[PDB]
């Protein structure tokens, strides 16, 4: 993820 | 300014952009992610599309009008992830999705790791229609990561 | 903030495509925020  | 297909969605002050997100345009509505642009108007070209819609524990938002993606996962095939990562060209990746088991019911879901501005890409059925958005999910024991299928409700 | 949108593509499945990534079974938690969690 670079949660979203 | 509101043709059909898949759009980034950037952010820009007094300097460069940054890409946050993406969307899908189909039928006059811009759909994306709720933390891509916090329920905040967007410009496309020299006009502004109105958030109409939102549902924050769905993490979902549509411009313009209601949401139009109603195409669910079969619970079975292989999808797509058409992702459009900051900087790179929208690619489709293949994939058999696992499962968010939840006391509600189960979600699809895709295990497939891109940057955070890839929030929103679309993933499709094998008739190219759009079953969710990419980037709601949850960090797994060695860092890798899963998405929900995220899909909201045309009503 | 100036937050706008540019085309990036069509949306169209791409034929002969390799299928990745593991399908992974997992319990999970969604709360009010939208925030999915692991139960554990």
């Amino acid at each position: 993820k670079g949660x979203k | 300014e509101t043709t059909d297909g898949v759009y980034r969605v950037m952010t820009r002050r007094l300097l460069g952009s940054t890409q946050v997100g993406v969307g899908v345009m189909q039928e006059g509505v811009f759909h994306t992610m709720w933390h891509v642009t916090k329920g905040a108007a967007l410009r496309s070209g020299e006009g502004r599309l109105d958030p109409y819609w939102g549902d924050v524990k769905q993490d979902l938002v549509s411009y313009c009008g209601p949401w139009k993606l109603d195409a669910a996962w079969d619970g079975l095939s292989e999808v797509q992830l058409l992702a459009v990562p900051p900087g790179e060209r929208a690619k489709n990746i293949q994939t058999l999705p696992g499962i968010f088991k939840t006391k509600d019911g189960d979600i699809g879901a895709v295990a497939l790791d891109y940057p955070a501005g890839t929030s929103g890409s679309p993933i499709l059925d094998k008739c190219g229609r759009v079953i969710g958005l990419y980037g709601n999910g949850v960090v797994i024991k060695n860092g890798s990561y899963v998405s929900a299928i995220t899909q909201g409700k045309r009503e | 903030v100036d937050m706008y949108i540019e085309r990036a593509g069509d949306i169209t499945w791409e034929k002969d495509a390799e299928v990745t990534g593991n399908s992974p079974r997992l319990d999970v938690a969604l709360d009010e925020s939208g925030d999915f969690s692991l139960v554990e």
